């Protein structure tokens, strides 16, 4: 789902 | 907060609203702009505020708890939203049935 979806990634790259 | 802002989330990606964007007369991005993704927290936040002039509480206060809830705002955003909206309006929300499930994840 949209929002969380992109953040999710961006912290487990991080 | 101001109003091209505002304008540009809640006219979506159709051409809803007259309401012009910026300080400009134009009708041309009031056909675009639906803030979405990245922005789609931000949008929700003026949606909400949409909401209580087209009195709803009840869609109100779930947008208000949605962002509450999303792990991926700040914490130090906590004690400002419940304290500016929820506390005030104590009223329209006690009218309002709430259960085991919705109180516990709050």
């Amino acid at each position: 789902f949209d929002g969380p979806c992109q953040n999710e990634i961006d912290l487990l790259f991080s | 907060l101001d109003d091209p802002v505002l304008n540009a989330i809640v006219s979506k990606n159709s051409p809803a609203e007259d309401d012009v964007i910026i300080p400009q007369d134009i009708l041309d991005c009031v056909v675009t702009n639906s803030m979405r993704q990245t922005l789609a927290p931000y949008a929700v936040l003026s949606q909400f505020y949409e909401l209580r002039d087209r009195e709803d509480w009840g869609q109100a206060l779930r947008l208000l708890l949605l962002l509450i809830e999303f792990p991926y705002l700040p914490k130090h955003y906590l004690v400002l939203l419940v304290a500016k909206f929820l506390y005030p309006i104590f009223l329209l929300d006690d009218k309002k049935l709430m259960d085991e499930d919705s109180v516990a994840t709050v």
